[PDB]
């Protein structure tokens, strides 16, 4: 009923030309994601989808899962989905998109200096005090309003130390698993929540049962941000009549790449 | 005659091992280089130049000799698939080496600033692969010089060589005048 | 208009008691499979499904693929999907089904001794010469008229030696990757056709381009035949209100384990 | 760094010429090798072991030394253009050679049946290339080790190198075990 | 809707005699050429035409290509098509055409001094101030508007250095290949665009593929500009009852000489 | 009114199964060729077309010329357009075509042994004397009556200067470019006439004027006959909505590569 996307409050505060808000209808839903699907796919190489987990008692359960949007021939920077604070401004060409988007990212990565620069450069424009200042207040306030829900600290910590989601079990060649896990901790509450809901666990631990869903991982985490690289192998293919006639709908099982990472441990009291 | 190539590769490997390279061969081909196994090798190499090395690898030429060993008639299917598996393994190992060259360069130069760093890394790759190849040759049973080609094996080798050579090609570089004086004076 | 399942012609060669034929209409599709999915699922822990392959210019191409039906705690005998000719008689308790099913299995497994024993035993029984003689004659004629078409050789080999499928590209320190593909060359023509139609390659090589559809192997060929076992780790889980309501359909991405094993290359002239 | 490879290649040219290879400089690279212009060279080389020669060539790496060269600032476009024409010429020459090994095999076999005719042709091609590079190096003025590269030349080299590698990889061909026993004894 | 010929803005600014406009109707298309076909054939020995590129999937794509108008016996000067700044004023008898044409040509070769001389010579005529000055300003502005777009520098450079049209693989016996591509870059932007759109490469390089349309080059770049003379050989032919009757239309394969020179490399990124 | 194609008389001399006559209507024309265009494109890689030779006085004079029917990736026998006497059976695997086709080909190559073997083996078949004997007589008589006229005219050409056709490769260095002039001369008169009428020279000399059409060769004569391999380089390509909207009829300039080889001499008297 109410929009719940970070980019929903994006505005072109010129007082003459309006802005765009192509956030998908799911933007209003309280799915736990805080980015509308349109802006999520456009700004990031992510695709919201649903992962259903069943049991032997015919119990339905679905958990948040994202999807790749990157091809194969792409190398290096393009393979990086969510860059880190030290490697996002370069890859996100802040001076290209509208100032409000830039400020959104700056808050995302704790880039207060860029917020100050955006404000002081905005002061220079004519007609600024008329409505530009009020709109910068509106956009900044709504963005912070999303941030607080995302951030775990806030004022009162509503944190439940139940889900042991450590975001690595990889059996990597180099003994740096404690380092890949050491990361993801510098990310803001928004970043940690977004990466948590985007990637679904491959190994899940509830009570005593050990769950496994993929024989091998999907992506990997580096200090340069969230990067999608299968360990030790080629990149997985991305798609982006008579045989079709003779082959009917047979549970197509589309092969669009799902995300997979991390070890999940769930306590008995957890829900 | 192909047997010329057989004996040539055999003797080249034998003599190259004899001269300087001592077999440190326990590790297999399913892995990337490990620093602990090669520190002394790098230290000793530091004083001997390796610029002769060619970045590219003659994958098909390297693996051609072991194509032509087979007892007459279909003695056993095991050799065919064993060779195919070995070929795919070496191909993927080379691909991963080319793909992740920077990390290995850093991991090996952390122990010292050398001027042959990437040269030494490529030498380590080739030497370890050749030791694994020598072990695999010690695995095989017998050969013949009848030189019977195999369309299936050759097709696999050709495709893998194309892929591997292209991947090696994608390797690129980041983008004392008296030497040229001496060169020109030699030319004239 | 005519069923194309080997088991679709199962006949109770007694001339008194009628026989069953639970084949679904799917067997009428000439997709390359010669078993109605009912009989395939009943005898084997597999299910027909097709994965379509796309491109960059919106071109369609689809290829068949199988799907596991074994559980997790299920170990050993039940874990096998396609047992070898050495270990098929025990796993399929030939003394349980009708003798016609046993004849079909033996012909598929090229168990000529069993066929001769069943024929000369059927000679003795009273009233056999009346109708059962020609009944078994027609049954055997149909079985061979399928078997020959399955095999590449026939009277003259109509083989299309263009698609090169190895079925064993794995490397998990097996030390005998050359042993993993020992079989699939001893199988009968129909067995090889069915197994190839069932499992799809994780790596595909079209001339100069490399594609990848999986991170790690899914099944493996064992000396006791094909087994629905994922190498290098514990078996993946097999599944056999408020949250669902607030999370509508978002591309469930079905989780039942598909088939992925082996390596494939296509020649220049193949189309 | 680059200066290492540059000096190594220069010294290799000098030493390889000093030992065996000699100037038959009347022939340039614009056309195919001329057997009539190499009868003496073939007769000389027929009495040596050439099995160390291999069908591939590191054209990209081979021309990489010449890449790093310039005077202060862009005085003129002569350098880059000269190099570009050289590169395209080399690419065409190598591709034509690879496409027409049958003609050369026949022509050099006519002079006499020699076992190493393949390696002979390969070394003929390489020697012609080396002499042409020697002349073009005689043309240039100065080099620096600052390793400041050019993007366009780099891309052109990569692409033509991919073509050359694929062209040579097109090479396919159809149709003493006591030495195998001796090897097995040596390893054990 | 708007003509795009450089000489289409020709004006006989005598204030007495009107100007003509013989441009062909097709000049209004968005071909990229800035010369109408009539101007193309008049001011140069060139004729626009098109070459199609098909495929095995029946795809359509094509590029512009020029045609010769020079005969055989013509020698030296007549063989020059697009001379450089060194040898254009002499070859185009500047004292023969309209003053506006002279100004156009001086602009084409960046001959600013001739521009100023023609302007201040015209200033002396009586009645110039009425409309001749405004007409000269209009002509100069039109010429600049045509010129700026083709230039790589411009005001906001929309540069896309993806087409590697190097223009020289001739196997020139003399080891002086370092002149062909040495020119064609010291020229005006309009000249460079015209020559690029006029001559199509004999050898085509896209990604991994290699194509050949003409086994040997046809034109060649020289200090005196582009010349339509294949090196080292006589020029190509240029043509400018019962046997014919029985020899009906049999794909006559027109014998006119097109342009062919240089190599084209295209990366994957470029459109 | 009467067809003049050797293959136009192709008939299945079995008296039971009907025969095909795909010869096009143009095969009735006495233009000099002796093959119907359909058979020309079927058996050989040729496609009849004409080239007009004009002058500065607008005079008509046209000559026969052929076209490629090979792609790029095809090699070996596929590259051969017209095989030599030794290497025709293998490239045509005469055992796979109709017996009458084999007889005609043997007559074309003057393989008297093959003709005698086919005749004396055909003596053995039953019903031969009834009608197959007369059919073989009719076929042989027609083939002789077509071949005979060619040998004098070819012979007379091989006698005297009237038209000196030299297959010498231009730029003598070039490539292999074998002076197979007598290999051509080792062809039968029909083959010699066909190749002369198929390929046209690059340099032409009428009276005293010199005409040139191509800067380099197109095909080449080898011991395996005429092979469409361009000397010294890769073979030429063979092709076999908005931008298309703006590209109108612009002198399509067919991109298919026709035959061009050899040197011709014209005396004043020839017409």
């Amino acid at each position: 009923r109410v929009n719940r996307c970070i980019f929903a409050s994006i505005v072109s505060f010129d007082a003459c030309i309006t802005y765009k808000s192509p956030c998908s209808p799911d933007a209003y839903h309280d799915d736990g994601w805080f980015i509308c699907n349109n802006h999520l796919i456009k700004r990031f190489k992510m695709s919201k989808m649903v992962l259903p987990i069943f049991d032997e008692d015919d119990n339905q359960f679905k958990m948040t899962i994202a999807r790749h949007l990157v091809g194969n021939k792409e190398r290096g920077i393009k393979r990086i989905l969510i860059p880190s604070a030290t490697n996002y401004q370069d890859v996100f060409n802040l001076n290209s998109m509208m100032q409000a988007e830039q400020l959104i990212f700056h808050l995302i990565y704790n880039n207060e200096n860029a917020v100050n620069t955006i404000c002081d450069n905005l002061k220079y424009t004519e007609g600024f005090t008329s409505n530009t200042q009020r709109v910068i207040h509106s956009v900044y306030a709504t963005t912070k309003s999303i941030l607080d829900t995302t951030n775990p600290n806030t004022f009162c910590s509503r944190v439940s130390r139940d889900e042991l989601r450590f975001f690595d079990v990889t059996n990597a060649r180099a003994l740096r698993g404690g380092a890949g896990d050491q990361l993801f901790n510098n990310y803001s509450g928004f970043l940690q929540n977004l990466i948590r809901r985007a990637v679904a666990p491959e190994y899940l631990q509830i009570d005593t049962e050990e769950l496994r869903f993929r024989n091998c991982a999907t992506c990997i985490i580096d200090e340069t941000g969230l990067v999608a690289s299968v360990p030790d192998g080629p990149e997985l293919y991305n798609p982006i009549r008579e045989l079709d006639r003779t082959l009917s709908g047979y549970e197509e099982y589309p092969t669009y790449v799902p995300l997979f990472l991390g070890y999940q441990i769930i306590n008995s009291e957890n829900n | 005659i192909v047997n010329e190539k057989l004996q040539k590769i055999i003797v080249v490997t034998d003599g190259m091992k004899r001269l300087y390279e001592y077999c440190n061969c326990k590790n297999s081909l399913e892995t990337l280089p490990s620093a602990a196994n090669y520190g002394s090798l790098l230290k000793r190499l530091n004083l001997y130049n390796l610029d002769h090395i060619e970045m590219n690898v003659n994958f098909y030429e390297l693996l051609f000799p072991l194509t032509l060993y087979n007892d007459n008639d279909n003695s056993d299917k095991t050799l065919s698939h064993q060779l195919v598996n070995y070929i795919f393994l070496a191909s993927n190992y080379f691909q991963n080496c080319a793909k992740n060259f920077n990390y290995m360069r850093e991991t090996f130069n952390v122990f010292g600033p050398f001027k042959q760093i990437d040269f030494m890394v490529m030498f380590v790759i080739k030497f370890n692969f050749l030791c694994d190849m020598r072990n695999f040759a010690k695995l095989i049973d017998e050969l013949v010089p009848n030189k019977q080609p195999n369309m299936r094996i050759h097709s696999v080798l050709v495709m893998r060589d194309k892929i591997v050579k292209l991947a090696f090609s994608n390797l690129q570089f980041q983008t004392n005048t008296k030497h040229l004086q001496r060169l020109i004076m030699l030319m004239n």
